[PDB]
């Protein structure tokens, strides 16, 4: 009776700082969609909680002590209580979903998180089994991971907005397919250069043998790497690579332009996004400025 | 210093029109483009300076173009159509930003740490009351920051601190000028709007803070506002040789007094009748790996408790055949969604013999199809065809989080549960199943079934609560990873000082189970002190309930069920 | 000394009156051994003194058990419990982060770094720190207390407790 334990996984998470980006997204995809504000304050709340759901059980399948500095959640309810306040968290959200008064809504909803666990699953299996997923296999990936949830809120959008624009559903939803890629691809420049370091931890794809754009360059156009592919499976054997291993690792990768390709890729996602941003500017008419400020904020 | 080459008055004093009209022709119109019709005049004073031009005359000309932008701006920040007009905001905040921190991003960061702290910040009878009230309002400290986005300085929160002293009554000779000649048609507002309470402009406050008279509060501001001015008047001499790149900027930023004495004193914003001509002069990849783990723990043997309760139910509430099939489905499916997580925190390593899932997948790929299978499961809750059935599976669902939410807390924290607080975590782990698909079965079952609702969930409570005592008897008779059970609970109430159990129970917390020699150590104690005798006496209760509720059932629908009695013969 | 090691193993939380008790008999217990021993050796006259030196021992050994309460916290590794840390387990029923913190820390050796600065948040948060200096500066009175007391039956200023006394604060 009362519940002081299933919503306590699902409040300390919410409590610790954001950089918020969905609700950036939201906030300024509605000035193509026009949205009544009542119904935009309900599509950000689905965002928060469906994000902070995938946090939990992100860094429950990483072993990851940290989370913006501040302890993870799994260290301080454990690890049972943290994926039972996870589920409860998708059931909230049908509740949600459920009063935005759109049956296709709906459709849209239980449709799209379809391939955001087909996608989280082969990440898995690549990670668990060592498996080295190729670069096609890996831009379908990320695109049905990252981009999972900014095409499931750009669809709900189109729906329940005034249907004056209802002719830009193949558009909008390009663009967030493309900022989903955009996004990944630059977590893992920060992560492998010096950037980020204390959010989630110094190089933790490594330590974790996630794989990354630059990574599976090094391990394609060097077939013959027997170096790397050792320190990896040391990795795989040994919980995390240490400081030495890690400094080697880099080693190679700048040796064989792994660092330098993620640059040609990054712009070109980056331009994508700029290039479509043009095309919707000319159809609908009004200029997005809050888009063009946020892209500027991206780079 | 600064940079020159780049280019006592009214009773005071002892001591880029183009691009203007350009940010204006933005802004007179931006506001208008996308919020709406403006007035009020907001800078243009061909004769007397535009605000930016008096207030700010130097600074490196790439900045201006966008302060005369804030400064258009500025004024009517401070000045479906509702929605329309709250997009329309944020874009123009956001025609600002992007200019702005598109040249100078350190200064501009400092610039927005600033201008965003003003903007928050912004956002009387006696003399001192309302200065620092005014002080705030002109905001220059922010201008100061804009002077030093002109100027690209950095003056440190101490190289400030040093010279704040020296620049903190800056903003006061600002605003008291700045209330000398806003004064006009403001006070007659002020009558105007007569809700406003007091003066939000120094002159007419002196008739309650000095006792003073209007036009000689006026020329107060002209002489006090003096000895308050020549108080700067007098005070650049001291830093000029004192503690004393920035030495001519901070008499600049000085001489914004002087220009904003100016700007004040013969502006159109104060005198309308000019403009008419003032702009004259201007103007003129597939489910693989997802369902690998559910179709594991969908082919190991099963004892049919679910499905054997629907074909009970059904007959009392008789359903189509299509409907029960799909009812079946959606009991299996929740139910292996609770088996694959319940052992995974059971650290588990078999399921009836045979491996289970999260040893054969891992942990990470049995909790994604884990969660994933109640996604699917509302895919089945919606072609059921009725708007209901919906909300009974998510009102019913929470329960059963709610339940697991309990017994996950006390079996790693370690405390006993009280009897009547355990007896209803198994009313919401093991009945939330089936109060589910008694209550789905009711609303879908064709017409009649009215009067049922109430007792066929009642049974299913008392149903629920059977099977897990009965486990606790069947698994104890014939812990290991510290769980709680109804025997349990018992001996540690009956006996609150038996140290040699709760000795044990702690020692499977922290080892990680129990051995055969302490588990029948545990055993000895439950017999020792009831607890067998107890269960046995529950499952009786319990199962005297059970008869009970069939039997009144039956007396409501005429029809002897012999489906369920027969299940009941297979229970004891 | 067993009440103690049955706590910290098994996680019970004690009262404010059994923990008080309990540093009453685990640290006052060489004080209070002491102070009856030279008592009994000591010339006779003086036995109308052991009620009173007896009782400023026993306080006198809950004095340095809260002050290393509120000298490890201000600046938990074997979920050793402390007159703060009750407090805030009392105060705050529901205080479900810190209930769940503690329980981290009795699974896996100690709290770690980040994890310890949290523990320290709740319990300025409930104001269990400003609870303790409550408690020190209340004991600290009773001493002061029996030293004047016993100064002024046996006429001999104890300037020797006295410079103890104030060396302690």
């Amino acid at each position: 009776l009362g519940d002081e334990h299933l919503l306590g996984p699902a409040e300390y998470i919410s409590s610790l700082p954001s950089k918020g980006v969905r609700e950036a997204f939201i906030d300024g995809l509605n000035v193509w969609l026009v949205l009544p504000d009542h119904r935009v304050n309900q599509l950000k709340s689905i965002a928060q909680t469906l994000h902070n759901a995938s946090l939990m059980l992100d860094d429950i399948e990483d072993h990851s002590p940290l989370r913006r500095g501040r302890p993870s959640t799994h260290m301080i309810f454990g690890t049972e209580q943290t994926i039972n306040s996870a589920n409860f968290l998708l059931i909230d959200v049908m509740e949600k979903v459920r009063q935005l008064d759109d049956p296709r809504c709906m459709d849209i909803y239980l449709e799209e998180m379809r391939n955001l666990f087909i996608g989280q699953s082969f990440d898995l299996y690549w990670t668990r089994n060592g498996e080295c997923p190729s670069e096609e296999q890996y831009l379908d990936m990320i695109r049905q991971k990252t981009g999972g949830l900014f095409r499931l809120l750009t669809r709900m959008m189109v729906q329940i907005a005034p249907v004056q624009q209802k002719g830009l559903e193949t558009q909008l939803a390009s663009l967030s397919d493309v900022l989903g890629e955009f996004f990944q691809v630059r977590d893992d420049y920060k992560n492998l250069t010096e950037e980020y370091t204390g959010q989630k931890g110094f190089c933790e794809d490594l330590d974790e043998c996630k794989f990354s754009y630059p990574l599976i360059h090094a391990l394609t156009s060097q077939p013959k790497n027997v170096q790397l592919r050792g320190i990896l499976q040391q990795s795989r054997s040994a919980g995390g690579l240490d400081v030495p291993l890690k400094e080697t690792v880099l080693s190679h990768l700048r040796q064989a332009g792994s660092i330098e390709y993620t640059e040609a890729k990054m712009g070109e996602l980056m331009e994508k996004i700029t290039d479509s941003v043009v095309s919707l500017e000319g159809e609908t008419g009004s200029p997005n400025w809050v888009v063009r400020l946020l892209i500027h904020r991206l780079k | 210093i600064l940079n020159s080459t780049l280019s006592d008055i009214a009773g005071f004093c002892s001591g880029h029109e183009h691009l203007a009209n350009e940010g204006s022709l933005r802004c007179r119109t931006d506001w208008e483009q996308f919020i709406g019709p403006i007035e009020r005049w907001g800078s243009c004073n061909p004769w007397e300076g535009h605000f930016g031009a008096v207030v700010l005359p130097f600074c490196k000309p790439e900045r201006l173009a966008v302060i005369c932008y804030i400064f258009e701006y500025a004024f009517l920040y401070d000045n479906y159509r509702t929605v329309r007009s709250i997009l329309g905001t944020k874009q123009i905040q956001s025609k600002m930003l992007l200019e702005l921190l598109s040249i100078d991003a350190p200064r501009a960061e400092v610039v927005i740490n600033s201008w965003k702290e003003m903007i928050s910040t912004t956002a009387f009878n006696n003399l001192e009351e309302y200065v620092d009230y005014r002080i705030i309002d002109t905001g220059a400290p922010f201008v100061d920051m804009l002077m030093r986005f002109g100027m690209g300085i950095m003056l440190t929160q101490e190289e400030q601190k040093r010279i704040e002293p020296i620049v903190k009554p800056c903003y006061a000779a600002l605003g008291l000028a700045n209330d000398y000649f806003s004064f006009d048609i403001e006070w007659e507002e002020f009558q105007a709007e007569s809700d406003k309470t007091t003066m939000t402009n120094a002159v007419w406050l002196f008739m309650q803070w000095e006792n003073l008279n209007a036009e000689q509060a006026k020329r107060r501001v002209q002489e006090v506002t003096k000895q308050y001015e020549q108080q700067y008047l007098r005070n650049i001499a001291d830093f000029a040789a004192g503690e004393g790149k920035l030495q001519t900027y901070l008499k600049a930023q000085g001489y914004q007094v002087p220009g904003n004495v100016a700007w004040s004193l013969r502006c159109p914003r104060y005198h309308p009748w000019l403009c008419k001509e003032a702009a004259s002069l201007l103007h003129q990849l597939g489910d693989e790996h997802l369902l690998g783990p559910a179709e594991y723990i969908s082919s190991l043997p099963s004892k049919g408790v679910r499905e054997a309760f629907i074909d009970g139910l059904n007959v009392w509430l008789v359903l189509p055949d299509h409907r029960v099939n799909q009812l079946k489905s959606i009991a299996q499916t929740l139910h292996n969604a609770s088996l694959m997580l319940d052992d995974i925190e059971d650290h588990s390593p078999l399921r009836r013999g045979r491996p289970s899932t999260h040893m054969i997948f891992g942990t990470e790929q049995t909790i994604n199809s884990a969660n994933f299978l109640l996604i699917d499961v509302m895919e089945k809750v919606r072609q059921l065809d009725d708007p209901r059935c919906m909300d009974i599976y998510l009102e019913e669902m929470r329960n059963l989080f709610i339940g697991q939410s309990f017994d996950l807390y006390w079996t790693r924290n370690g405390e006993c549960p009280s009897e009547e607080q355990y007896l209803d975590m198994i009313r919401q782990k093991t009945g939330g199943l089936f109060r589910l698909l008694t209550r789905m079965m009711v609303q879908i079952a064709p017409v009649q079934q009215k009067g049922l609702e109430t007792q066929l969930a009642s049974l299913s409570d008392v149903l629920g609560e059977f099977f897990q005592v009965r486990d606790d008897y069947k698994n104890l008779t014939e812990l290991d990873e510290c769980k709680f059970s109804y025997p349990l609970i018992h001996a540690l109430t009956s006996q609150p000082k038996n140290v040699q159990l709760r000795g044990i129970l702690q020692q499977s917390r922290s080892a990680g189970g129990l051995d055969v020699p302490l588990k029948e150590t545990v055993l000895s104690h439950l017999r020792q002190a009831g607890s067998i005798e107890y269960t046995e006496a529950k499952m009786g209760e319990l199962m005297e309930k059970i008869t009970d509720s069939v039997v009144s059932l039956e007396g409501e629908t005429g029809s002897p069920n012999w489906v369920v009695r027969l299940l009941i013969h297979r229970l004891k």
